RNA sequence: AUCCCUUAACGAGGAACAAUUGGAGGGCAAGUCUGGUGCCAGCAGCCGCGGUAAUUCCAGCUCCAAUAGCGUAUAUU
RNA sequence: GGAGUAUGGUCGCAAGGCUGAAAAAUUGACGGAAGGGCACCACCAGGGGUGGAGC
């Protein structure tokens, strides 16, 4: 009830920083303008359910209008066998409903940056009708492949080792009828809980972009779609790079309940450019419209153009993974860590994250020239509960 | 007053049937060991298999 | 070992008695008295089984 | 002095001095976190209290009363903060104690344990045990005397025996928190001995609980009693000769 | 119901959804 | 007598342990000689 | 139902514990005995 | 090790802290990291109740173990400048 | 000045004017854990119903070695 | 040192999607008519339950 926020922008960032700092928040006026569907969105209320499920002692209170919530956070326990599940290796089930338009990386990015600060492991299993493992048009969410091999190496940079991260899909799905729907189930297993993340330093220039590797996925369409997409993306990137290599993945169709239906018919592509210097990777994704039927070569050219855009633009980390690396840099020890952002990278979401950290109680950021070096002072919180044996 | 008052029947280690109220076990959540294998009930997946 | 244990490690644990409201029923049979009872019954049943075979 | 669970204790931990009342619990054999009733002499037990949260591996000291008229050694307990949590899992043994009513070869009827067939139907199949060591299982509620049941044991139990059922009842610590604001002034919660000496109530002592010396007579059993038909049917080389 | 309560024996706090 | 038999069994256990150690040392020396 | 669930959980938990600690004790004994035999070989050559 | 008689180390992690039986050697053994050379070796605390004085990231002196896991070569002698048997006998308090 | 040598007067009953370091072994619960073709076996057990001004218990367990000294580790000879 | 038997790691293969849930036979497939054998799940002769009230 104490701290006060307004608006529906950066909602998951506000709740996750509230959980990590232990500061009780109160977010008012979610949808004041919308007369048709005011209040909380279904993906937002399902993220509230997931946050209650993985935490312990957190009290979430949604109002009668649905336009104001308050949130007194508790500790991030994870899957302990006395409170959350029955066994320590058991996956906590989470179902998200059929009226869900955002991708599953909308749930995975806050959970993956809230997961190294837990007590036990995290073994979340996202099932249900509305679990889209693809990119959305939506708010342009990342795919599962983009999310995995673009942002989990950043935890590898921080010292949360990716030897113990297990993000695996069991079915894959796109949106289907309109934006709503899904069907493809995932499970994420964080077994690498750290006390304090390392204060990293991204300062040297990530000049030579050495190679491009990627994933083109097709669920419900012909398997020549990814071959045509690979020929389009190679026709764009062969002017620049000799080694572009894009895996092809194909799944038949996922079935949801109504008597089951096959939903999530679509196809998309996800390129990742690896710089020879360090853990610096630029990613881009593009998905078919869930009703449109556009050319796969158009999609391959579109994702290659977005990848060359991000390679032109980015200093060290792209703006999709910049809030995650900046909030982990803030969670680290009481030293300064230095990120090298591009001047084009700075975004209203990044700026809103800065405003939220200043409101919560972290120190401000120091911006100097080198693209600009942003330097963040850690707050030294870490994780609160861990059994020091 | 709570520290000086008498312990509840759940906090006394040996609770015979004279201490507690009548159906007071149904409100508690205790774990205990069982003996032997239960018999597997025949379910529709078992009959189908 | 045996030198890596204190005297409070070595101290004996006492045996409880029958409750005084129930002392008329006899002694409270513990593991030792139960072992004596079971030895005598297994011996008598072994002799009776051999007599039934004979 | 030893220091009891439930009795308050002034913790010096962080910058905070705070009087809280803890729960002492051993980690039984790394299984269940069983609640003790006193701290063990010369042994580290776990404690659990409701205070401010501190990052673990933080050492602490622990006093009983900030008085100058203590004749010896004011500091009581030491240690280090193990972890922090909400809603701990402390567990205390509750034994439901009963008495045999009718004793057959294995199935004995057990009387003074439950009060109704609803409670027995809840505790159906439970691992019941004799004091002697005979295991057994609660089988079926008994109809005509309300509160009795049938339990099939391992071997024959005696009428002198006591039949226990060892359940684990959870114990939650209290959420009390005094700040030890000494420069302003503060109310110090007393200990149970000071409370009893002040308001004049004796300590509860059970005569059935106080240990006694047990006079065991030497166990002599009856001789073998061979039945008449078997003793008349067995052959000549093994026939019983009794004058 | 029963297995879920046996899993969340000691789990404090939850999302209070008034809508 | 039972105390003496317990200590005699302990002595025989030590004898079997030293016999196994001397047997393996001897055959470790001989197995290099036949190699 | 609680009987069947608790017996399944007890079997799975005991099997997982036995497997994990057999692995741990075997790895510790392997590394320590390897270094001990290497030191006995390097000491007997002096 | 080295050329010395005792080595120093950092207690990385008490392996076998979740072992069941109390005086198991897997319960007594502790993975430490030697300072001078940098390698992680395993050492025996002499007693299971004496394991509680060994905390994580503590400077630990260790010596040879000369006589259930045969081959763990070292034993922890001092923890943070105080002898471990003295800590176990409750002669000294551990400076942290 | 001290020490030394002389020296009046006090100065021993164990609960003390308070011998230690190692090793081996027995005995114990209405306690806890594990295995399984009942009562058995194993690991063990400061933790037991109550009770801390409560308890007087193996009442100070038994044996071996050195004894104002003694043990451990490594190199070893 | 040789020969067996185990235990736990490490590596290599397995581990690349004309794709998107619900035959055999010269010997085989199905019957019919006639004639046998057996059956307190049949006839025949009897007996006894349950089913009416209560637990």
């Amino acid at each position: 009830e104490f701290l006060r926020f307004t608006g529906h922008r950066a909602f998951t960032q506000r709740l996750v920083l509230a959980t990590l700092y232990g500061r009780p928040i109160h977010i008012s006026k979610i949808r004041s303008s919308s007369a048709t569907n005011p209040g909380l969105a279904p993906h937002e209320i399902s993220f509230l359910r997931l946050l209650e499920s993985v935490t312990n002692g957190s009290i979430i209170d949604v109002s009668y209008s649905g336009t104001t919530i308050t949130y007194q956070p508790g500790l991030i326990t994870g899957t302990v066998p006395g409170m959350n599940a029955s066994l320590s290796s058991d996956a906590i089930e989470h179902v998200i409903p059929a009226t869900n338009t955002r991708g599953i990386t909308y749930f995975l990015i806050p959970l993956a940056l809230l997961a190294p600060f837990s007590k036990a492991h995290l073994n979340v299993r996202f099932t249900g009708p509305g679990v889209i493992t693809s990119a959305t048009h939506g708010a342009r969410d990342l795919s599962i492949d983009t999310f995995r091999t673009a942002v989990l190496p950043l935890y590898g940079l921080f010292g949360i080792p990716p030897a113990r991260i297990e993000l695996r899909v069991l079915q894959r799905s796109c949106a289907g009828p309109g934006g709503k729907g899904g069907g493809g189930i995932v499970e994420m297993r964080f077994a690498s809980q750290v006390r304090l993340p390392k204060t990293l330093h991204l300062n040297r220039r990530p000049g030579k972009v050495r190679r491009i590797r990627g994933v083109a996925y097709c669920t419900g369409v012909a398997a020549s779609h990814n071959n045509r997409m690979i020929t389009a993306a190679r026709g764009v990137l062969n002017q620049l790079v000799s080694d572009v290599h894009i895996a092809a993945q194909y799944d038949p169709a996922p079935l949801v309940a109504e008597q089951k239906k096959k939903t999530g018919i679509g196809f998309g592509l996800s390129l990742v450019a690896e710089t020879s210097a360090e853990g610096v990777i630029y990613a881009a994704d593009e998905v078919a419209p869930p009703e449109g039927g556009v050319v796969p070569e158009d999609i391959g050219e579109k994702c290659a153009y977005q990848l060359l855009d991000v390679i032109a633009q980015g200093g060290c980390v792209m703006a999709a993974s910049a809030p995650t690396v900046l909030t982990l840099m803030a969670m680290g020890s009481e030293d300064v860590g230095r990120l090298r952002l591009g001047r084009r990278v700075v975004s209203p979401e990044l700026l809103e994250l800065a405003r939220d950290l200043k409101a919560f109680g972290a120190a401000s950021w120091g911006i100097r020239d080198a693209d600009l070096i942003v330097s963040v002072k850690g707050t030294g919180v870490g994780n609160v509960g861990r059994k020091v044996a | 007053a709570e520290l000086v008052a008498k312990r509840a029947w759940t906090l006394a280690g040996e609770a015979t049937a004279a201490d507690r109220p009548v159906n007071s076990l149904l409100g508690e959540d205790m774990e205990f060991d069982h003996v032997g294998k239960p018999v597997p009930v025949v379910t529709e997946e078992v009959s189908e298999s | 070992m045996s030198s890596l244990r204190h005297a409070i490690q070595r101290r004996a644990h006492k045996e409880r008695a029958q409750p005084l409201e129930r002392q008329r029923l006899g002694i409270l049979e513990k593991k030792k008295d139960y072992r004596l009872r079971a030895r005598d019954y297994k011996k008598k049943q072994a002799v009776l089984k051999s007599l039934r075979q004979k | 002095k030893i220091l009891k669970t439930g009795d308050p204790l002034i913790f010096s931990l962080g910058w905070r001095r705070f009087q809280t009342l803890p729960i002492y619990s051993i980690w039984d054999n790394r299984t269940r976190n069983r609640m003790l009733k006193y701290t063990p002499e010369h042994m580290h037990c776990f404690g659990t209290f409701w205070g401010p949260l501190i990052a673990p591996n933080t050492s602490f000291c622990c006093f009983q009363s900030f008085s100058a008229s203590n004749p010896g050694f004011r500091i009581a307990a030491t240690g280090t903060v193990l972890s922090v949590d909400e809603s701990t899992e402390i567990v205390k043994k509750l034994k439901l104690v009963g008495t045999p009513w009718k004793i057959f070869k294995n199935t004995a009827f057990i009387k003074d344990m439950f009060n109704s067939s609803l409670e027995i139907a809840k505790f159906e199949g439970a691992a019941i045990r004799t004091v002697s060591g005979i295991r057994g299982q609660i089988k079926r509620a008994l109809s005509k005397p309300e509160g009795y049941f049938r339990a099939t044991f391992e071997d024959k139990i005696l009428l002198s025996d006591i039949v226990i059922l060892k359940a684990w009842y959870p114990v939650k610590p209290k959420q009390f928190y005094n700040p030890a604001t000494n420069l302003i002034g503060w109310q110090s919660m007393r200990l149970t001995g000071e409370i009893r000496r002040a308001e004049n109530i004796p300590t509860p002592q059970n005569p059935n609980s106080t240990y006694r010396k047990i006079e065991r007579p030497e166990r002599h059993f009856n001789p073998l009693r061979v039945p008449k038909n078997l003793a008349a049917e067995l052959p000549f080389k093994s026939q019983i000769v009794q004058t | 119901t029963i297995l879920v309560e046996m899993q969340r024996r000691n789990k404090v706090g939850g999302i209070i959804d008034r809508r | 007598r039972e105390k003496l038999k317990k200590e005699l069994a302990e002595i025989e256990e030590r004898r079997r342990e030293k016999q196994k150690k001397e047997k393996k040392e001897f055959w470790e020396r001989e197995g290099k000689k036949r190699k | 139902f609680i009987r069947r669930e608790q017996l399944r959980i007890k079997k799975e938990k005991d099997e997982a514990y036995e497997k994990k600690f057999k692995r741990i004790i075997a790895e510790i004994q392997n590394e320590e005995g390897r270094a001990a035999n290497e030191y006995a070989r390097e000491k007997a050559a002096r | 090790f080295g050329g010395s008689s005792h080595a120093k180390g950092i207690v990385l992690e008490k392996v076998g802290v979740e072992a069941k039986q109390p005086n198991s050697a897997i319960r007594k053994c502790v993975r430490v990291q030697l300072i001078k050379n940098g390698k992680k070796v395993t050492a025996f605390v002499p007693n299971d109740g004496c394991l509680n004085f060994v905390d994580e990231n503590d400077e630990v002196l260790l010596a040879g173990f000369g006589r259930d896991i045969p081959g763990v070569r070292f034993k922890v002698v001092k923890v943070s400048g105080v002898g471990l048997l003295a800590l176990w006998k409750e002669k000294k308090e551990k400076p942290r």
